[PDB]
RNA sequence: AUGAAAUGGGAAGAAAUGGGCUACAUUUUCUUAUAAAAGAACAUUACUAUACCCUUUAUGAAACUAAAGGACUAAGGAGGAUUUAGU
């Protein structure tokens, strides 16, 4: 996720599921995302995790 | 605003039929297309000719039974049969609907080399969907 | 040519000559007698080296096809 | 809007609502109750619940985007902030343990309170009476004291600076240098509240 | 009869750009090239240009079929937007609906 | 806590008596060594922390101790090794690649130290003609500032080292035989016009010299990827130049090769400056090429990793010492997870990211 | 990169098989073949029979 | 003949005005990647011509058209009253 999103704003999306119940370092996700930009591919993502 | 195709209000003693009460933004909603062929579907050939037959296949319908018709002829082309769905008034005696039918099946059918078929469904008289 | 050619062919390549060099270099170092080229290619040390280098020209490079490859570079150069 | 008006903001707080049952005034707690049967909005692409999120730095970037560029925005306001870090490092290294116990080498508390010493109280909004430009004192809410500093800050660096300088290199020295209440963005201020004085009889109008 | 005078002119246009399409493909090949001598080139560009001008198929306006419009024209149907309007908006093209999104 | 704060640094200044005991430890390179050993080749931004931080402080980590294992047993009659440290953006070849200076350095070796190959293939806004050779070219800027540096670093060994051949710059100056290398590196600063044949007088001299036991050489060449690729260097017909033909280029190339000995290669590869390569190449066939990989084979690559849990606790615990991470919740526990998710304990990202805050 | 003698002579082999151009043609002489392997424009039966 | 057809032409502006386009740069210019990062440029032509002029290619029967280079480079330094669009 550092490779395919090499935007901060991007990562940080991916961190607020997990940072809001305090669940990182707990998970392991492989995601899969086709479509749109940058941003809309963060975005989507973060509602399927 | 809009003239296109509106049979526009009167003082509520205009009989208009079904398919003419309806807007053109009521196609594909409430009112289907009169005309059925394959040639504006997409990756397909010759609207330009399908189209230019149209017009004058209700033109020559129009003039071969004048003031027979109650509705807007359907035409309906499979493979390459055409066939042409009229509604008709009951005015005329029957034995001269057969040779109306003989004559502009034949005359069509050597015109556009094509098998032309003419269907009739005759009215009492013409129906009226609302008074407007 | 070797450009044209679409697997690696370790044999009568810029890799052998690389190798062969090498090692003739190192047995002049020790003193030895100039050696044969037969006899410095035959070695089980550049057998193994031939297999890293064509799994990473042909089977494809990652880290670990490139730790496999690191290995074979110590057995044939002496590296502790 | 594609939200209809039912459509509930979201709340972003991890402590909220994690704190003990208790511990949430009833107001709040009843909010909590109803939410369970309304419709939330999504939350937007950078509200996270970080806790290195400022809102007030946040807002500052979004001003600063020029064509919906928020990666360049963003990089700049990182760059400002690094830079004033790392001169407040240089000058609390350079100076004397007496000295080195009031310099502020935090570059957020040196940019909150260098918009606080820019926003002015009251305003002057410019009206027509008679044929003439009769400008007449007035007073500023919360948000509109608040845009005023900002604005005012990202166009004294924007214009008023050499051809090659950069933005992080005058917007850094320009937070420290209104953190100390001298800059010119301070003088900014003090013109509106000194015109309004001058105005004070056109009130009236 | 035709429409107009302008569609009358168009179709002669159509039928001697057909009748003239092999002979001009032919010598306008030894033009579009770099293999054959100068020479030769030069002279095919007189004969290419010796034919009749209705030959030249740059010649030819798409108009619409039923009023002759020179411009407006749809060229799937072959009519002016005022002609395929009428027909669409009647319900007599088929699967041709108003585009509602 | 500050458990890892203990082991954030390290007593032991000197590279030799480090080991596996010392990981995840900054140790301090005294200010001598940053002036001497490094007047180039430390990374930009790291260069920041040291003028900031007032102090260099290297992480000693696996790959750079296996490195200096290496060097420790290197056997100089053999021939030398090129040891190739390949790594992903940031992961710190760079630094790893300047440890092994250090160590070298520190033993009185003879650094030879290119900081970076990419400068050489890109940007020039003098290119003159060689002539020893009319086809190649000259750099002159960017051979005048590497001989300052050489000058810089192996001053010492300057006056040792003699010329064993007699060089003509112009028809009135010319270099006896015997006279100290110093000389050839005097006249390249002097005169700009020679200072691309300056250059490769020293890496020929150094490189005959070396074999007869009088001192060792380390060829620390950062970028190496450079030298077998492609350049955006125009001639005077507007036609992209290679990189052989450019006269730095050529003569580096017989350097990096095996063909000598009484010392040790050390090459890194950079995606970062290089011209040509994705964005997401940093494995040694995709960066070298064919033409790459054929030359420097057999060569020793060496993985420069992600920072692991000790490296990164480590390094955070640094920021910490040095009031970097001023911001009230980096302290603490949320903070340092969101630092390692944000960073993913890459060392460029974790130092970019903590600048900000 | 240049095509060695074995890259050519494999294209050339090629284009023997596949009925393509065999020589090193430039842009200019290539519209030659354009011109006798698609229908000219007035030939097309849209063009000379546009109107009914 | 106010009808039909063929050939050749349907020109320009010390002018005003509407709309659009580009530029006036540092949140910039050039290059590689790609919008990440890196190396250079950065005020007299640095930024900066979608004009003129000069070459080449494309379509055509016809270049008077379009595109791509080349040089040439002038003005422009964010625009008075006033006015447009956007929830
Ligand atoms: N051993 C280390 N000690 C201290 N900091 C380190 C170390 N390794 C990496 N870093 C951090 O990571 C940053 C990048 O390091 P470095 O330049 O060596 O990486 P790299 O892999 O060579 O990068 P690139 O691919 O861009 O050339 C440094 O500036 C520093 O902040
Ligand atoms: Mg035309
Ligand atoms: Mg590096
Ligand atoms: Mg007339
Ligand atoms: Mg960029
Ligand atoms: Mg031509």
């Amino acid at each position: 996720y550092l490779i395919y999103f090499p935007i901060t704003q991007d990562r940080e999306q991916l961190m607020f599921p997990f940072h809001f119940l305090d669940r990182l370092e707990r998970h392991d996700v492989t995601c899969t995302v086709s479509g749109g930009g940058r941003s809309a591919q963060a975005g989507a993502i973060r509602l399927a995790m | 605003k809009n003239r296109a195709a509106r049979v526009r209000v009167a003082k509520g003693n205009k009989p208009v039929s079904y398919e003419e009460a309806h807007a053109p933004h009521y196609i594909a909603h409430r009112k289907g297309w009169l005309s059925l062929h394959t040639g504006n579907l997409d990756g397909e050939d010759h609207a330009a000719e399908r189209t230019l037959e149209d017009v004058f296949l209700r033109k020559f319908m129009m003039g071969t039974f004048p003031g027979c018709l109650a509705d807007q002829i359907v035409l309906k082309r499979r493979a390459n049969q055409v066939d042409i769905c009229a509604l008709v008034l009951r005015q005329l005696p029957a034995h001269k609907f057969y040779f109306l039918v003989g004559y502009s099946e034949t005359l069509l059918s050597h015109f556009y080399k094509c098998p032309v078929r003419l269907h009739l469904q005759t009215v009492p008289s013409k129906v009226v969907y609302k008074y407007i | 040519t070797e450009e044209d050619m679409d697997e690696y062919v370790w044999a009568k390549s810029s890799s052998e000559n690389s190798v062969l060099q090498t090692l003739l270099q190192m047995r002049a170092a020790e003193s030895s007698v100039a050696p044969s080229r037969e006899e410095l290619l035959g070695t089980k040390e550049v057998e193994d080296y031939q297999k890293c280098v064509v799994r990473l020209k042909n089977e494809g490079e990652n880290e670990a096809s490139l730790a496999q490859y690191k290995e074979s570079v110590k057995r044939l150069l002496n590296l502790a | 809007s594609r939200y209809a008006p039912e459509f509930r903001e979201p709340l972003i707080d991890k402590e909220y609502y994690r704190k003990p049952v208790a511990e949430l005034t009833e107001e709040e707690k009843y909010d909590q109750e109803l939410k369970k049967t309304q419709f939330i909005k999504a939350a937007a692409a950078t509200e996270t619940s970080s806790v290195f999120a400022d809102p007030v730095i946040s807002k500052f970037t979004n001003m600063m985007m020029k064509g919906g560029n928020k990666v360049l925005a963003r990089s700049l306001m990182a760059q400002t902030l690094e830079a004033v870090k790392r001169k407040q490092f240089e000058k609390y290294r350079a100076a004397s343990a007496e000295e080195q116990a009031t310099i502020e080498r935090n570059p957020y508390r040196i940019f909150h309170e260098a918009l606080k010493n820019c926003e002015p109280v009251i305003g002057l909004v410019p009206i027509l009476k008679g044929g003439h430009f009769y400008q007449v004192p007035v007073p500023l809410a919360d948000r509109r004291r608040r845009f005023l500093a900002m604005k005012w800050m990202i166009t004294e660096c924007r214009e008023n600076k050499p051809r090659r300088t950069l933005m992080p290199e005058k917007l850094s020295h320009e937070l420290l240098e209104a953190f100390h209440n001298r800059g010119p963005v301070i003088k900014r201020k003090h013109n509106m509240h000194k015109m309004a004085e001058a105005n004070r009889a056109l009130a009236h109008y | 009869y035709y429409v107009d005078w302008r569609m009358l002119r168009d179709l002669k246009r159509r039928k001697m750009a057909y009748e003239y399409a092999d002979e001009r493909l032919r010598i306008n090949s030894l033009r579009k090239n770099t293999i054959l001598p100068k020479d030769l080139q030069e002279m095919a560009g007189d004969e290419i240009a010796a034919l009749p001008r209705d030959s030249c198929p740059v010649r030819i306006r798409n108009r619409c079929v039923m009023t002759s419009r020179p411009r407006g024209v749809k060229r799937r149907w072959r009519l002016s937007r005022i002609v395929f309007r009428h027909l669409a908006d009647h319900g007599l093209l088929s699967g041709v609906q108003r585009a509602i999104w | 806590a500050e458990r890892p704060r203990t082991v954030s640094r390290t007593s032991d200044s000197d590279p030799a008596k480090h080991g596996e005991q010392h990981e995840g430890q900054h140790y301090s390179i005294p200010l001598q060594d940053l002036k001497t050993v490094f007047p180039h080749g430390l990374p930009p931004r790291y260069m920041m922390q040291v003028k900031t931080f007032g102090e260099a402080c290297l992480m000693v980590r696996k790959p750079a101790l296996e490195l200096l294992g290496y060097l420790k047993n290197t056997n100089f009659a053999h021939p030398a090794v090129r040891y190739l440290l390949y790594g992903e953006k940031g992961t710190g070849k760079t630094l790893s690649l300047c440890h092994a200076v250090h160590f070298c350095a520190r033993h009185d070796w003879l650094i030879l130290h290119i900081p970076d190959a990419h400068l050489w293939v890109k940007n020039c806004r003098e290119l003159l003609q060689s002539t020893h050779n009319k086809q190649r070219f000259d750099q002159p800027l960017e051979a005048s500032t590497w001989l300052k540096n050489f000058k810089t670093t192996n001053e010492r060994f300057l006056s040792q080292i003699k010329v064993q051949e007699k060089y003509v710059w112009n028809k009135r100056e010319s270099t006896e035989k015997g006279s100290p290398l110093g000389e050839v590196v005097e006249q390249g600063l002097t005169r700009v016009r020679n200072a691309t044949d300056a250059v490769g007088v020293v890496l020929k001299e150094l490189k005959a010299q070396s074999a007869l036991g009088l001192f060792h050489l380390l060829v620390a060449v950062d970028g190496v990827n450079a030298l077998w690729g492609r350049t955006t260097l125009k001639k005077e017909d507007r036609t992209l130049i290679a990189p052989e033909e450019l006269s730095l280029v050529h003569n580096l190339r017989k350097m990096v090769k095996n063909d000598w000995h009484g010392g040790a290669i050390v090459l890194s590869l950079s995606q970062t400056g290089s011209l040509f390569k994705s964005r997401t190449a940093y494995l040694p066939h995709e960066l070298l090429g064919k033409e790459g990989f054929n030359a420097l084979e057999p060569f020793l690559p060496i993985l420069i990793p992600n920072y692991n849990p000790k490296e990164f606790e480590s390094s955070f615990q640094y920021y910490l010492e040095n009031n970097w991470l001023q911001h009230e919740k980096a302290s603490t526990e949320e903070g340092r997870k969101e630092l390692r998710f944000l960073s993913n304990c890459n060392p460029e990202q974790l130092e970019r990211l903590c600048a900000s805050l | 990169s240049p095509l060695s003698e074995y890259a050519l002579r494999m294209s050339r082999l090629s284009a023997r098989i596949f009925g393509e151009v065999a020589r090193s043609t430039d842009s200019k002489s290539m519209k030659v073949v354009s011109l006798f392997s698609e229908q000219p424009l007035a030939k097309k039966k849209e063009t000379y029979d546009w109107y009914p």
